């Protein structure tokens, strides 16, 4: 089975440095593009670095370059983070996410379970109005998303991506590409919207689906989430 | 031999249609989407995903 | 473009290099195409055999590596499919001495072969296997499978030298020759008679593509 | 008594040929000329090409070439979207199935290998290997995810289902290798080329042969059907294509034209079914108007042997394989 | 002297026609687009840009016998007449290496991935190298007088006459020899006109390049360490015949380049 499974981490001191891995299992590593991305405690998702597959094109996120660095060990099936300057503001729970890109492809369709890291002390924004939606096993709901700029691209492809974070789990694709359901979920969730304004539906609901929804474009690095909502029973 | 004979025999007693009909068919298809054909009368450049 | 589409390009690029690779890797094998009667000496023609609808066989000499293709087993339309082997470096043709039955239909399917469209310019590496057991036999049967033109003497050099005549008699074509060699299953040396007609045929192609052939 | 049934049948089909469709179709006005041109020339293939199939999607293709690869295009970029090395790289025929989930390929190995396009893992890995047949394959064609129809050089076609992967249905009848294979647009019956210059009509489920169609003077070597699924095309050795229809059961149209000389290698209709396209051997592919028998245009973009072609579902464009190592999309 | 203009422009008209029809020939012929034909088809371009550039202004020189242009233009006109000169002798050069790879290194020459970056490399070179040499001229080295255009400096003709003449020479002499011998020792160890046939080219060949140029850069030797000035001017148009009967040799006994002509 697809296995990632991340290590290192937990306290660190100010300015310290630490190194973060991610073992691969279970899959053709070196065909995927991988990325890094973390989340505060009670707060939402924030993409990190992106290192393509082998090794071709590196990306950060402004909050993190100069100071972190993305590294791959295709025989080793390992991926890297090596951090330095630590700040505060790097407290997180930082995920392992593989990605491949292709016609057709589903990129974001698997993360790990994560590893905790804690420090002792032009960009597309994603709009997710609703915070909070008491929801009933079997009644139907619809979760929104807005965007700053339109993610229709000229080559028909909306590049907005959906997932769903249940509690105490990682984030699990749920949408890719605003219409397209990923494998393995259920055929209730369907993806809608044009241009700027997006929408997540569910049928009926159930048990399971209890979680936070994020919405996340792929039109351009930065990748940016967006304050998910939460849906409780 | 015998199962030559049998096939034969299974392949002759077919209901056949005149050839004119056949054709007259086939004519009819081909106008009825003659308009839906690309490759035969060219797509504006707008249209044609290989421009 | 949309930054998937970037990857997706960054993806074919490096599928492409891997292909640029496998090519390169690929480009210095010697094809060659196994041919002849059966029990001809087909098998084991060479000692080094590493490898019912196509068998590869192949081995390396002096750091060239050669695959030999026996097509032997198809049992169907030769035609529809011997076009596959154009580009083979030569072909290797085995013909038993020793059979007198077989001896007519190894040089019936030797026409078919030095005459194909596909092999018009292709040079023929023939081997007549079973000259100990040909020498032991014509003292025998001298004449019982060309009985209309063989009017010479009953010698092992002279009955084996003959039947080598009517192989090659059938080369209707410029720019490609016939290297024939007399082999006997017990112990020979294979690998060298083919890795040195090979050399031959290539240098002759490298000649007439320089311009002084 | 064989002879008095095939007299039988001459004399049946002579009575249903009142007229000939050449005379049905002297008043419509000519197709014209049929320009088209290269718009895309994919490269990465470093040998002959043998086979190629469209996607259901009309964006995605397969193509099969001698030097053991199996490259899926994305033909509106060209980019390499697989690369699939063959355990035999003497393949001849390759499939892309309707759902796009799998592609399938196959030649003088005598096995159609199934190959599983949709993963967990990145990679395309061998989902089956239907062997079973004595000779080389030819064609092999999916019905669906599960079932998949071959045809072969030891004069026989079989349906195989893929999950137990062994033949359910062995069609049997030629004398001659067959060499071809297309299916109906219902998938109830396809029709299927030989070697012994007939082409036969089979239905899918009972297993049998319905109707055989003669004429050919020498070995079919490429069969396609009409859209309409009543009639069907085959291109022979014996440098002429001819139209058949099956509820007339007799010929209907011949393609030939004295200054071609060669032998045709693939053939395929347009959308509309009015243009029969055609491969041939001396390097170009000629655009018929199939209702005419006229010539309507030339395909002269290839340096070796057109070994294939097809055309998309939606009819936008066409591709064309050669012996040249390029496949080249026209419109 | 209007006498000189009539045969030195059929001269300039017969290389231009001859390098020509090899260039047309191999762009078109699908069969002829190999690397070796690249190599002949840079010593075409090497004697079609001597009858296009450099000989129109040697016929100026031979007719009007004085120099009525700028000083610049005539050191523009001696560095190009040494460039392109030394361009066809250094392409003569690199074909002779490459039917040598033919002959002895067999395998690497039939591989198109290695001949490609061979033939690559040694077209970059030949050209590299003859700019080089023609390069100096262009700085004022040449001394020539306001009314005349000619080099009037004995050191740099004989170390550019060395670099671009002697060497290239004497590696394609032994080269083609060593050709000879490697087919003499593969004809012991085995219709046969052809190997008569070879032989030939390779005596055709070496005898063209040895009595076109031999006798100028021997001649401007002599003269820089009397002798009449007619046959100055012959021996220096008979490097310029040089260009005109390249053409032919490297061509025009090939089958495939005889096709190519008469289609
Ligand atoms: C009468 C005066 N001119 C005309 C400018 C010359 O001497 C030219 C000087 C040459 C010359 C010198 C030194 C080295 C060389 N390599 C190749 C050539 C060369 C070409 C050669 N050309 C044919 C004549």
């Amino acid at each position: 089975d697809v296995q990632l499974v991340e290590s290192g981490g937990g306290l660190v001191q100010p300015g310290g440095s630490r190194k973060l891995s991610c073992s691969a299992s279970g899959f053709a590593f070196s065909s995927f593009g991988m990325h890094w991305v973390r989340q505060a405690p009670e707060k939402g998702l924030e993409w990190v670095a992106y290192i393509s597959s082998g090794s071709g094109t590196i990306y950060y996120a402004d909050t993190v370059k100069g100071r972190f660095t993305i590294s791959r060990d295709d025989p080793k099936n390992t991926l890297f983070l090596q951090m330095t300057s630590l700040r505060s503001e790097d407290t997180a729970m930082y995920y392992c996410v593989r990605s491949i890109y292709y016609y057709g492809s589903s990129p974001f369709d698997f993360w790990g379970q994560g590893t905790t890291l804690t420090v002792s002390s032009s960009d597309i924004v994603m709009t997710q109005a609703t915070s909070s939606v008491p929801v009933t096993p079997g009644e139907s709901v619809s979760i929104s998303c807005r965007s700053s700029k339109s993610l229709l691209h000229s080559n028909g492809n909306t590049y907005l991506y959906w997932f769903l974070q249940r509690p105490g789990q990682s984030p699990q694709l749920l949408i890719y590409r605003m219409s397209n359901l990923a494998s393995g979920v259920p055929d209730r969730f369907s993806g809608s919207g044009s241009g700027t304004a997006f929408t997540l539906t569910i049928s009926r609901l159930e048990a399971e689906d209890v979680g936070v929804y994020y919405c996340m474009q792929h039109l351009e690095y930065p990748l940016t989430f967006g304050a998910g909502t939460k849906l409780e029973l | 031999a015998r199962k030559l004979v049998e096939q034969l025999k299974m392949e002759a007693n077919i209901d056949r249609i005149k050839v004119s009909k056949a054709a007259a068919d086939l004519m009819a298809y081909c106008e009825a989407h003659a308009k839906e054909d690309p490759l035969l009368t060219p797509v504006p450049a707008s249209e044609n995903p290989f421009r | 473009l949309s930054a998937e589409d970037k990857a997706a390009v960054e993806r074919s690029k490096m599928i492409e290099k891997n292909l640029k690779e496998d090519g390169i890797s690929a480009a210095k094998d010697v094809k060659l195409l196994l041919l002849g009667a059966d029990n001809s000496g087909k098998s084991t023609i060479v000692k080094q055999m590493k490898i019912t609808g196509i068998v590869e066989t192949h081995f390396t000499f002096k750091n060239l590596h050669f695959r030999l293709f026996d097509v032997g087993g198809q049992r169907s339309e030769r035609k529809k499919w011997i076009h596959c082997f154009e580009d083979v470096t030569a072909i290797i043709f085995c013909v038993d001495l020793s059979d007198y039955n077989r001896m007519h239909e190894s040089l019936m399917l030797f026409d078919s072969i030095c005459n194909n469209k596909f092999f018009i310019d292709t040079s023929i590496i023939l081997f007549l296997n079973k000259k100990d057991l040909f020498g032991e036999k014509i003292k025998k049967s001298p004449l019982t499978i060309c009985f209309p033109e063989y009017t010479g003497p009953n010698t092992y050099e002279d009955a084996a030298a003959y039947i080598q005549a009517q192989f090659e008699s059938k080369n209707r074509s410029p720019n490609k020759e016939i290297y024939c060699h007399m082999t006997c299953a017990t112990d020979t040396n294979n690998a060298q008679v083919i890795f040195d007609a090979v050399t031959d045929i290539i240098i002759a192609n490298n000649l007439r593509g320089c311009g002084l052939y | 008594e064989a002879e008095q049934l095939k007299n039988q049948i001459r004399d049946a089909r002579k009575a249903c040929a009142d007229a000939t469709l050449s005379q049905i179709t002297n008043n419509i006005d000519p197709v014209g000329r049929i320009q088209m041109r290269t718009r895309r020339t994919l490269r990465g293939h470093l040998a002959k090409i043998y086979a190629m199939h469209w996607g259901t999607d009309s964006r995605l293709l397969v193509s099969a070439s001698q030097d053991g690869k199996l490259i899926i295009w994305d033909s509106y970029t060209t980019n390499k979207v697989h690369a699939i090395p063959l355990r035999s790289s003497w393949v001849m025929t390759c499939a892309y199935a309707p759902s796009g989930n799998y592609v399938a390929c196959g030649g003088l190995d005598n096995i159609c290998s199934i190959y599983n396009l949709k993963t967990r893992e990145g990679n395309v890995r061998v989902s089956r290997e239907l062997a079973g047949h004595t000779g080389y394959l030819s064609c092999c064609r999916f019905l669906d995810d599960n079932q998949i129809v071959t045809s072969s050089g030891d004069t026989t076609c079989a349906l195989w289902d893929i999950e137990t992967g062994q033949q359910t249905t062995t069609f049997t009848g030629h004398t001659g290798d067959v060499m071809s294979l297309s299916l109906a647009p219902d998938t109830r019956l396809f029709v299927s080329g030989a070697c012994d210059a007939s082409a036969k009509l089979w239905d899918v489920r009972e297993g049998m042969c319905r109707q055989t169609f003669t004429g050919h003077e020498s070995d079919i070597n490429a069969i396609c059907f009409f859209p309409n699924g009543n009639a069907f095309a085959t291109g022979s050795d014996d440098a002429t294509c001819r139209l058949f229809d099956l509820r007339a059961d007799q010929e209907l149209m011949t393609y030939s034209h004295d200054n071609i000389i060669c032998g045709i290698t693939s053939v395929s209709f347009s959308k509309s079914g009015r243009l029969l396209l055609a491969g041939y051997d001396d390097f170009n592919c000629n655009v018929w108007d199939a209702l005419k028998a006229d010539r309507a245009g030339v395909l002269a973009g290839h340096d070796n042997r057109v070994s294939c072609l097809g055309v998309t579902d939606d009819g936008m464009a066409v591709a064309t394989g050669s012996w040249d190592s390029f496949l080249k999309i026209w419109n | 002297y209007n006498y000189y203009a009539t045969l030195l422009t059929l001269l300039i008209a017969v290389i231009v026609f001859g390098n020509v029809l090899v260039c047309m020939a191999v762009s078109r012929e699908k069969a002829l687009q190999t690397t070796t034909n690249y190599l002949i088809v840079s010593l075409a371009v090497a004697d079609l840009l001597v009858a296009t550039l450099v000989m129109p202004w040697v016929v100026y020189l031979e007719v009007v016998g004085e120099w009525k242009f700028s000083r610049i233009h005539c050191d523009i006109f001696v560095t190009l007449d040494v460039m392109m000169c030394t361009a066809s002798i250094l392409n003569l050069c690199a074909i002779s290496i490459d039917r040598y790879t033919a002959v002895a290194m067999p395998m690497l020459y039939n591989t198109r991935y290695s001949s490609k970056r061979r033939v690559t490399v040694m077209i970059s070179i030949v050209w590299v190298l003859s700019f080089t040499i023609s390069c100096p001229l262009l700085f004022g080295l040449n001394n020539a007088d306001q009314n005349e255009c000619i080099i009037a400096n004995p050191a740099f003709v004989v170390y550019s006459s060395i670099v671009s003449f002697y060497v290239p020479f004497i590696v394609t002499l032994l080269v083609y020899i060593k050709i000879y011998i490697v087919l003499r020792r593969r004809r012991k160890r085995v219709s046969q006109q052809k190997e008569k046939k070879a032989t030939q080219m390779l005596a055709i060949v070496l005898g063209v390049f040895i009595i076109c140029w031999l006798p100028f850069f021997i001649t401007h030797i002599l003269n820089i360490h009397n002798i009449p000035p007619v046959l100055y001017s012959a021996f220096t148009w008979l490097g310029y015949v040089n260009s005109a009967v390249n053409p032919i040799i490297y061509t025009t006994f090939n089958i495939e380049f005889r096709k190519a002509f008469l289609k």
